[PDB]
DNA sequence: GGCCTGTCGGTTTGGTTGGTTCGGGGTATGGGGTTAGCAGCGGTG
DNA sequence: CACCGCTGCTAACCCCATACCCCGAACCAACCAAATTAGACAGGCC
């Protein structure tokens, strides 16, 4: 995987996050936590590999305070359809139960921050992971708008912040991160991005709840099937209302084209669409 | 208010360069030959044109080719934020209306018989050249009036003719819409 | 005016000569397309389309290449039929003219189009003898070639005027199969009593009629069982709505169809390949009224629009062979022949001599009317997406539903990605779902081929040649490697497969009737209220943490809709006799060809069901009613014979409380382990018991007799293995032996060992290892290994323990069949030494890039047909659905390696159970085969038994290692290079296990080896 | 041979590659073909 | 039942076209790539 070697990043970094707890992930031969109790942060390690783990703790035991070793992914908290039975993979609530995290209202600052480095190859994984369970309010963000500060690739990172100025590189993602949170590059290292993310407070709306986002979820890879199409085109396979009428009311032309639309023009779309009163029906979602 | 007219052109290949220039001389020396033959003599000119001359005027195609390249590009970049859409438009455009004056062109060039004459038009046709007027507007309106004052039995030869005309154009079209059938034009038949 | 009228002749004339101007002026997937083309404009008879696209397609110099030996053969074959001499002289130009050979296909066009023509002799003449130059012979022309009876008819009348002796060889003396197991099912020496039905050749005859039409009409209109009632007001206006709706529909689709004929025709003008001639060869109301049944029966929840394709392209395939035989007078001969073919099953009517239902067929004629190939599958999945795509556009409704002036399509296609790969799906409006379903229509519809035949199926002649009169039914159901399996079906000896066909004619003939009674009750629970403790889908109305109630009301939503479409053709079938025709799967397995309703089903399904034609009980009838009713209850499974007599004589109170008052009574039967099949057979029971001479009493209620594990038994009789013959009730005893116990009892052991060492599965499944846990799972292991088709089931009977944490159902059923298969192996050495040395022989031939190749004792050929990375697709304007061609590049060695011994195992069975029902048939029983169960009457449950024994001994008495061992050494140790592959493999072949000291002939005296 | 890694009608869409046909590019004066004006009517929806 | 447009005719005036070659655009058959994610054995690579 990747791991913080280098000691003058790790101050820099320290000094970052520095800028309340802080979650390291993954932080291997423990240089980015060492630099970070030098710092004087209170710090909980979620160390994958267990190997890591009794250097980390005797950092700890240098400082014996309030830093806690945990053997833990962070990439594998809380599976979809799991079972629950695997010592990396732990549940989110039962973990934050025992380091006294207590949940806080959407709209309340940030309780916590997350930081560490996407894997090396499990980086669109990870994004998607982190989108559902945000967009779900669901892990960690059941306690709160939880701030992550990622390490990505270059590539990864210029397809998740393009738009219509770029549009070979939007895409879903971008569409879906750039309308939840506002992502801000913290340091560069080459190349790899700190980004961070933290959750926007007027994500959700009367329309857009953590109830239909599936819904969105299913618009939005629909759309994106046949990227060249027109929107209407799509909408028309999406919903029963007048096309045209809906994309009227959101201040677009019959020619619009789906790379033109930005983000919040989606979300417009589907709150529009969501807000119709006089129909039966709104959306044509069936599937497992 | 024309874009199209604005935007740059194709260049000028090698061998329509060559008959470019050559043209206005072979005019000059035979200003009474058809500009059919003078074209023709002058692709012989360039069939006989040895390869080396020929490369000349390729070699200048493709730098034309190439300034081409970048004023076309420029163009492209210069115009507002619909850029594409208004070159699709207009591409658009230009390409059904070229393939509608074409069909157009082809429905003229077809020679279907022509519809019967009724007897107003074959009173028009013998005294329009006898009536008076200083237009056709005028002597049609003369042969109109004349005609509104003929008696029944004065139209007698003009509604038999008229009547001999509708026999004719029924057996015309019979064999004509037969020879479309063989054709496989059966479109063109009389509905019912 | 003649100067005016003369100027009109004259420029006429002009335009006459303007006129005159204008006149002057290795297998591929395209070349599929071509020849598939050509093939199919023979049909519709347009044979100037086809001429023109292959003139245009030779006068060019890229197309020429295209164009092949077999395509102008085809054309010529048409100017031969239509007798344009010129144009078939056009066209042998074009042949000469691009080099190649002329064939015997070229010269019997010839010969068609002189004959026909009637040219002179010395033509005719000079041909005969340019093809005696030319090296070809006269008698492979009738033999090579593929000719209608037209051409037959017409190139005999152009031989007979220039050769009137010439005679065809002396036809048609079949030939008998001399195999060591059929030759006593084949030999005329010995007393044959084969059975006959109870209805008169007049009845078979009208049921045959009723049959045909139901064919020819290829739809079946069943009436609904249940809700009929409704709202007065709501149902009404529904129906009015939907019959407009489908009027307009119905116009619409018309039109778009012309149009499209009319597009596609045009693009034939052009020089472009269109589907033209495929929907001009079927009647534009057939396919109008094909889209609107389709469209009527399209599922509320959507479908795959691959799939949509697929079964277009099949129905539209039926509908133009039966239109085909129906034009070509195929009808007539049909019914003459089968006419002929009732003697031999009618009760008033005899035979000559006795013979099976294939004999008597094949004697009477047998032309077999004409073989037709299907469609290339590039053209079958342009013709669904053409068909497909002109249903969605022409097909709109008003979005109002419940000033209607908007107009939206009835059909929209959506997309789902829960695959990685984004998958096309139809789905219908749901304005159009609540219109159908307010509207309660109280018909459904079905495919001829979907339900049960009215009359005897047609005997199995060919592989090609079975099941519906006139719809073509594949021999083999296996669609994977269908190529290779069919050609190696084709390809070995006709007499080869005499056993499988006469198998599968007998199983057809068996006469079925429905149980009055059983349909009563099951519809008064299905019609009111659901019972689903008694296996009755309950209505939408009992379902049921939103996520939850969903699921579950999905679950009994498809359960109820099963339910409906099997009760409801049992009821359509309630008065009349059906017969199930049987199909095979590449392993040899038989199951019937009607999905919905048949005995493979579930129990209800089974207790649906009865003999049409009766059997007196006798002496023993009635006792083998009551063991077989013990049997249904599986209370006394362990118990002998005798002790389940006695306890039916015990309980035999609350079987006649059962039967008298079934939910008013006791209601005893719904505790039974079957409990609509104990009903029956308590009704049965009853009835004989009830009646004046309980051994007179003409009972129709099928007796069943299962072999536990028959794999197992199969493998206990390849190595002789006695612990295996003793577990597996091989070794005769007084008791039944449970191997399920034994096998439980030593995984308890290890699970003792495991739980010891701190395991949590190991732990949680302490107390719970049954017979029914490993029952099934050991069904599992043995006739599955991955592929868990039936694991889930597995994984469902583990759910349904309550006091286990379904957490671990899954590494709980992985670990169980893991445990299976080790204690298998550790008590059965032996049969772990069988199993490693065909795993391993299938390991090393697949390694060599060939499939697995084998022949059952019974001379059926088996291949396996898992291959991969075979792909193609088509871009319609614009989904692009892919397409799994039939060419493989290499095979694939996991799924051999394992699947080996269990297909082979399941040819084992099914050549048992084959010859079984051919001994039994006979002695005149009626012999019906489910899975691994025999059922037969009561009156001859102990003659089947003994056919049963009879049978399995003389199989396995054969060397069945030893002989497939030599098999597998000539077919795929023959390669000269490399020669150290094969000596490997040679040497793992030739390691067969020595058999054990058991004594086959003892199955002959074990009274539980099927019970 | 030893070690490391992937797995238990692949989906539809669209991007590049090897080929082959199609047409836009240049033109000149001479020939055709053209709306206007008024009435009549075969043909079409 | 209404609506079209073609004849009857002229008029001077308006409006497209065969001889030719060069190469850029563009339309088929085929192969391939992407999107996406949560413990044993056999195959592939060094």
């Amino acid at each position: 995987k990747r791991y913080v070697t280098d000691r003058r990043l790790a101050e820099t970094l320290a000094q970052i996050y520095l800028g309340h707890l802080l979650l390291e992930c993954n932080p291997g031969p423990g240089i980015l936590t060492q630099a970070l109790l030098e710092a004087g942060a209170k710090v909980v390690a979620l160390e994958s590999d267990k190997t890591f783990i009794p250097h980390l703790e005797s950092l700890g035991k240098n400082l014996d305070g309030k830093l806690r070793v945990i053997h833990c992914d962070f990439f594998k908290l809380d599976p979809r359809s799991g079972g629950v039975i695997k010592p990396p993979a732990m549940s989110s609530r039962g973990l934050f139960k025992n380091l006294g995290i207590e949940a806080v209202p959407w709209t309340a600052d940030i309780p916590l921050k997350v930081v560490g480095m996407f894997p090396s190859r499990g980086e669109k994984r990870a994004l998607w992971k982190l989108a559902y369970d945000l967009y779900s309010c669901t892990s960690i963000y059941k306690f709160g708008r939880i701030e992550v500060n990622m390490f990505i690739g270059e590539k990864e990172f210029q397809k998740l912040m393009a738009d219509p100025g770029n549009p070979d590189l939007y895409h879903v993602l971008s569409v879906i991160w750039q309308l939840a949170c506002e992502i801000k590059v913290l340091h560069m290292e080459p190349k790899l991005y700190l980004i961070q993310m933290i959750p926007r407070q007027n994500l959700f709306t009367k329309n857009l709840t953590p109830m239909n986002y599936n819904i969105f979820f299913h618009l939005l890879k629909h759309c994106f099937g046949r990227r060249s199409a027109t929107v209407i085109d799509h909408l028309r396979s999406l919903t029963p209302l007048d096309a045209r009428d809906i994309l009227m009311q959101i201040g677009k032309q019959e020619d619009e084209k789906v790379v033109n639309m930005h983000p919040q023009d989606f979300k417009t779309l589907f709150e529009t669409i969501e807000r119709s009163k006089d129909c039966a029906y709104k959306w044509l979602y069936d599937e497992t | 208010s024309s874009v199209l007219a604005s935007s740059p052109k194709k260049p000028v290949s090698s061998y329509l360069r060559f008959s470019k220039e050559q043209l206005p001389i072979f005019k000059a020396q035979n200003p009474d030959a058809k500009t059919t033959e003078l074209i023709r003599r002058i692709a012989q000119r360039w069939r006989e044109l040895p390869d080396s001359k020929k490369k000349i005027y390729q070699d200048a195609y493709r730098a034309e080719w190439q300034v081409y390249k970048e004023e076309i590009s420029r163009f492209k970049e210069q115009l507002t934020p619909s850029q594409i859409m208004s070159l699709e438009k207009e591409i658009m455009d230009k390409h059904l209306k070229r393939k509608a004056m074409t069909k157009k062109k082809e429905l003229t060039l077809l020679g279907k018989p022509k519809r019967p004459r009724s007897a107003y038009n074959v009173y028009v046709a013998e005294r329009f050249q006898e009536a008076k007027g200083d237009s056709p507007q005028e002597k049609l309106k003369t042969v109109k009036e004349n005609w509104k004052n003929l008696s029944d039995s004065e139209k007698e030869l003009y509604i038999q003719h008229a009547k001999e005309d509708e026999t004719r154009y029924h057996n015309e079209m019979k064999s004509w819409e037969e020879q479309m059938i063989e054709v496989g034009r059966k479109d063109l038949l009389r509905r019912t | 005016w003649a100067k005016i009228l003369e100027k009109d002749k004259r420029t006429q004339q002009m335009r006459m000569q303007r006129l005159k101007a204008k006149l002057q002026m290795q297998l591929s997937g395209q070349q599929q397309r071509l020849l598939a083309f050509f093939k199919c404009c023979l049909l519709t008879d347009q044979l100037p389309l086809a001429h023109h696209l292959l003139v245009v397609h030779h006068g060019q110099r890229q197309k020429r290449k295209l164009l092949t030996l077999d395509m102008y053969n085809a054309v010529m074959l048409g100017w031969a039929r239509q007798g344009a001499f010129k144009e078939l002289v056009y066209v042998l130009f074009m042949v000469k003219d691009a080099g190649l050979t002329p064939d015997l296909l070229s010269y019997a066009a010839a010969l068609q189009c002189m004959g026909r023509q009637d040219q002179d002799a010395g033509t005719i003449e000079r041909c005969l003898e340019q093809m005696s130059q030319e090296g070809l012979k006269l008698q492979a022309l009738f033999t090579a070639v593929l000719l209608s009876e037209e051409d037959r008819a017409t190139v005999l009348k152009a031989v007979h005027k220039v050769k009137p002796t010439f005679s065809l060889p002396p036809q048609l003396p079949p030939p008998v199969n001399t195999s060591k197991l059929l030759r006593d099912v084949y030999a005329k020496d010995g007393r044959v009593s084969y059975p006959k039905l109870h209805l008169p050749l007049k009845t078979l005859q009208c049921l045959f009629e009723k049959q045909l039409h139901m064919e020819l009409a290829s739809r079946v209109c069943v009436v609904s069982v249940e809700k009929p009632t409704l709202p007065s007001k709501e149902v009404k206006h529904a129906r009015k709505t939907l019959k407009t709706l489908r009027d307009q529909w119905e116009k619409a689709l018309c039109r778009a169809l012309r149009e499209t004929k009319n597009r596609l025709e045009r693009e034939v003008y052009e020089g472009r390949f269109s589907l033209y001639p495929f929907l001009c060869l079927l009647d534009e109301r057939e396919v109008v009224r094909m889209l609107l049944q389709v469209l009527q029966a399209l599922p509320a929840q959507g479908e795959s629009f691959t799939t949509l394709a697929r079964e277009l392209s099949a129905r539209t395939f039926s509908r133009h062979v039966v239109q085909r035989q129906r034009v070509s007078g195929q009808v007539q001969a049909l019914q003459n022949h089968y006419r002929k073919y009732l003697c031999l099953l009618a009760s008033d009517a005899e035979v000559p001599e006795p013979c099976l239902p294939r004999q008597y067929w094949e004697a009477l004629g047998a032309p077999e009317a004409l073989r037709e190939q299907p469609w290339p599958l590039p053209v079958q999945m342009e013709l669904g997406k053409l068909l497909a795509e002109m249903l969605v556009q022409a097909t709109q409704m008003p979005c109002s539903l419940d000033r209607s002036s908007r107009l939206v399509p009835v059909l929209y296609h959506v997309y789902s990605f829960r695959n990685v790969q984004q998958i096309g799906i139809l789905k219908p409006h749901p304005a159009y779902v609540q219109l159908l379903e307010k509207a309660a229509e109280p018909t459904l519809t079905f495919e001829a081929v979907d339900v049960p035949m009215l009359c005897p199926p047609l005997p199995w002649t060919s592989p090609h040649s079975g099941a519906f009169l006139l719809s073509p039914t594949k021999l083999m159901r296996t669609v994977e490697g269908a190529t290779q399996h069919q050609e190696l079906l084709e390809t070995c000896p006709p007499t080869a497969l005499h056993g499988a066909l006469d198998a599968l004619t007998q199983l057809g003939n068996c006469a079925w009737r429905v149980n009055g009674r059983v349909l009563d009750l099951v519809l008064q629970l299905f019609q009111a209220k659901g019972c689903p403790q008694l296996g009755v889908p309950a209505p939408p109305s009992e379902a049921p943490e939103l996520a939850h109630c969903q699921k579950v009301a999905r679950e009994m939503h498809s359960l109820r809709a099963e339910a409906l479409y099997r009760l409801s053709l049992a009821q359509h079938l309630r008065d009349r006799v059906f017969w199930l025709p049987h199909n095979m799967d590449f392993r040899g397995r038989t199951y019937p060809c009607p999905p919905h309703f048949n005995h493979l089903g579930s129990d209800v399904a089974r207790a649906l069901l009865e003999f049409a034609q009766g059997r007196p009980l006798g002496p023993h009838g009635l006792d083998w009613l009551k063991i077989h009713l013990v049997n249904l209850t599986g209370l006394k499974k362990r118990e002998p014979l005798r002790k389940r007599l006695a306890f039916a004589e015990e309980v035999m109170d609350d079987i006649l409380d059962s039967a008298d008052q079934p939910l008013t009574g006791r209601k005893w039967w719904m505790g039974a382990e079957e409990p609509w099949q104990t009903l029956a057979c308590c009704m049965e029971v009853a009835n004989a018991v009830r009646a004046s001479d309980p051994a007179a009493y003409v009972s129709h209620l099928p007796v069943h007799q299962d072999g536990s594990c028959n794999g197992l038994q199969h493998y206990a009789a390849l190595g002789r293995d006695s612990v295996g013959a003793a577990s597996v009730n091989l070794e005769p005893s007084d008791v039944p032996q449970d191997v399920y116990s034994g096998v439980a009892a030593q995984v308890e052991v290890f699970r003792r060992q495991d739980a010891q060492r701190g395991m949590r599965v190991a732990q949680v499944l302490e107390g719970f290892i049954t017979r029914k846990v490993v029952k099934q799972t050991v069904m599992t292991v043995v006739y599955g290994v991955t592929r868990y088709g039936g694991r889930l089931q597995i994984e469902k009977r583990l759910r349904e323990l309550s006091d286990f944490p379904q957490e671990f159902v899954w590494e709980a059923s992985h670990y169980l069949v893991r445990q299976v298969f080790k204690s298998l192996q550790e008590m059965f050495s032996g049969t772990r030494a069988i199993q490693h040395w065909l795993t391993e022989s299938a390991r090393l031939i697949s390694h060599m890039g060939s499939v697995v190749e084998w022949v059952t004792p019974l001379g059926v050929p088996v291949i396996q047909p898992y291959r991969l990375d075979s792909k193609v697709k088509q871009i319609g304007g614009s989904i692009t659905y892919t397409h799994n061609g039939d060419i493989s590049r290499k095979p694939n060695t996991r799924k051999q390696k394992n699947g080996f011994p269990p297909n082979f195992i399941h040819s084992l069975d099914s050549s048992h159970m084959m010859l079984t029902a051919l001994h039994c048939y006979r002695k005149g029983l009626t012999f019906v085969s489910v899975h691994d169960c025999y059922w037969t009457h009561a009156a001859d449950v102990s003659v089947m038994n003994q056919v049963c024994r009879e049978q399995f001994v003389r199989l396995h008495s054969e060397p069945i290692l030893q002989d497939l061992s030599r098999f597998l050494v000539k077919r795929f140790c023959s390669e000269p290079q490399k020669i150290l592959e094969a000596s490997q493999l040679k040497e793992t072949l030739q390691a067969v296990p020595k058999p054990g000291a058991f004594d086959l002939e003892q199955v002959k005296r074990s009274t539980y080896f099927f019970s």
